[PDB]
């Protein structure tokens, strides 16, 4: 089995930049007929994947002249001589030289911008949820950049790294930042067992976490 | 104009069966290789099966035996019989025409969604997220809405019926335990809220659900 490896999983770029996206095979991908079936696809948000390059270096008809492909042995490369706003999305490589046919994880082309500290907002369980017998403490880490962030919870000073659901937004088409919601879910009784609920954010803009908290009984 | 239209996608319980169809146009099957490729919720692309212009069939070991590609050359329709279905088989299915010994996936269809789950139609739980006494001590105020345990997807969330658009962040749903949970945050000026009315309008069509929750300041 040939496994296709793509890096990085996220490539931050500025428009007008010449970029190279890499893809590696776990072993050689030459078909028995001499051809190397390495293809590159661009999946534009909302749409389906579309062919860009076939057989390592052949630009498919209708594909812009800024896209090219190259590679040999186990290293293949996708080039975009000058990036536009339409080129943003995820790029997938794929080898069809050997069975099973393999897809790479994909590389998301995203926009670079100035660092942005996240705005951390913490919200205790709604009085309504409590009646139903549940307790969900949500916390929003919004409009931050870069996209790498760590959210830690601490119930009464003690870290509670269990039962937390996190979701992330795609880069904002407007300001180009990222946002994320982290929902800790407990029970009315377990929730009523603690007082201090805390949400700490470790962004490359803090190291010493952005902390937002509250006390069940008071503030 | 070449066309590929997938149909048959839908909700199927584990171990169950489903038949996907793909109506083609612009070309003939005897001249092109056909394949099915799926994109899982994680956005991962996986090859499911392909049939050559001649009839040769190929499956990856995980699909082999459970799924079956067949084609109606006469009515130029490609199929994919699915059985022994698992939750990981949940993905968007695309049929694709390729060029034999030239390019595998030259032309993709928009796809059809197949969701494998034992979950039952459950209306969402919509809770109003009011800020803690701390946050509110500034220029802006971020509010929120928790839309818990609903099935199936999707639900539609707005603020003040759409009146509140800028400064909103609606997060992608996630399965918590066979049920979907989603959350949205809305940031506005301090003099905007609670001075002005702010409501989270959530609808879950599948369960004929249309609920509204006004965000009120907490405190005794
Ligand atoms: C698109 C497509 C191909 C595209 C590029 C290269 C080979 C292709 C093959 C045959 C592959 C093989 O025999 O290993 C196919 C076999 C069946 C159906 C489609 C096929």
């Amino acid at each position: 089995d040939v496994l296709m490896t793509q890096t990085p999983l996220s490539l931050p770029v500025s428009l007008g930049d010449q970029v190279s996206i890499f893809c590696t095979s776990s072993q050689t991908i030459v078909h028995t007929n001499g051809n190397t079936y390495l293809e590159w696809y661009l999946q534009k948000p909302g749409q389906s994947p579309k062919l860009l390059i076939y057989k390592v270096s052949n630009r498919f008809s209708g594909v812009p002249d800024r896209f090219s492909g190259s590679g040999s042995g186990t290293d293949f490369t996708l080039k975009i001589s000058r990036v536009e706003t339409e080129d943003l999305g995820i790029y997938y490589c794929f080898q069809g030289s050997h069975f099973p046919l393999a897809f790479g994880a994909g590389t998301k082309l995203e926009l670079k911008r100035a660092d942005a500290a996240p705005t951390v907002s913490i919200f205790p369980p709604s009085s309504e949820q409590l009646t139903s017998g549940g307790a969900s403490v949500v916390c929003f880490l919004n409009n931050f950049y870069p996209k790498d962030i760590n959210v830690k919870w601490k119930i009464d000073g003690s870290e509670r790294q269990n039962g937390v659901l996190n979701s992330w937004t795609d880069q904002d088409s407007k300001d180009s930042t990222y946002s994320m919601s982290s929902t800790l879910t407990l029970t009315k009784d377990e929730y009523e067992r603690h007082n201090s609920y805390t949400c700490e954010a470790t962004h490359k803009t803090s190291t010493s976490p952005i902390v937002k908290s509250f006390n069940r009984n008071e503030c | 104009e070449v066309k590929l239209v997938e149909s048959g996608g839908g909700l199927v319980k584990p171990g169950g069966s489903l038949k996907l169809s793909c109506a083609a146009s612009g070309f003939s099957f005897r001249n092109y290789g056909m394949s099915w490729v799926r994109q899982t919720p994680e956005k991962r692309l996986e090859w499911v099966a392909s049939i050559s212009y001649g009839g040769l069939i190929y499956y990856p070991d995980s699909i082999k035996g459970r799924f079956t590609i067949s084609r109606d050359i006469a009515q130029n329709i490609l199929y994919l019989q699915m059985s022994s279905l698992r939750s990981e088989d949940t993905a968007m299915y695309h049929c694709i025409r390729g060029d034999s010994f030239l390019v595998w996936f030259t032309f993709w269809g928009q796809g059809t969604l197949v969701t494998v789950s034992a979950a039952k139609t459950t209306a969402p739980s919509v809770y109003p997220l009011a800020p803690v006494c701390g946050d509110t001590t500034g220029s802006s105020v971020t509010l929120g809405c928790l839309v818990k345990g609903y099935f199936p997807e999707p639900v539609t969330l707005t603020w003040n019926s759409g009146s509140l658009s800028s400064g909103v962040h609606t997060f992608p749903a996630v399965l918590q335990s066979d049920l979907y949970t989603l959350s949205s945050s809305v940031t506005v000026t301090s003099s905007t809220w609670p001075s002005q009315s702010i409501t989270c309008n959530v609808a879950h069509p599948a369960s004929s659900t249309q609920v509204d929750k006004k965000i009120e300041p907490r405190g005794p």
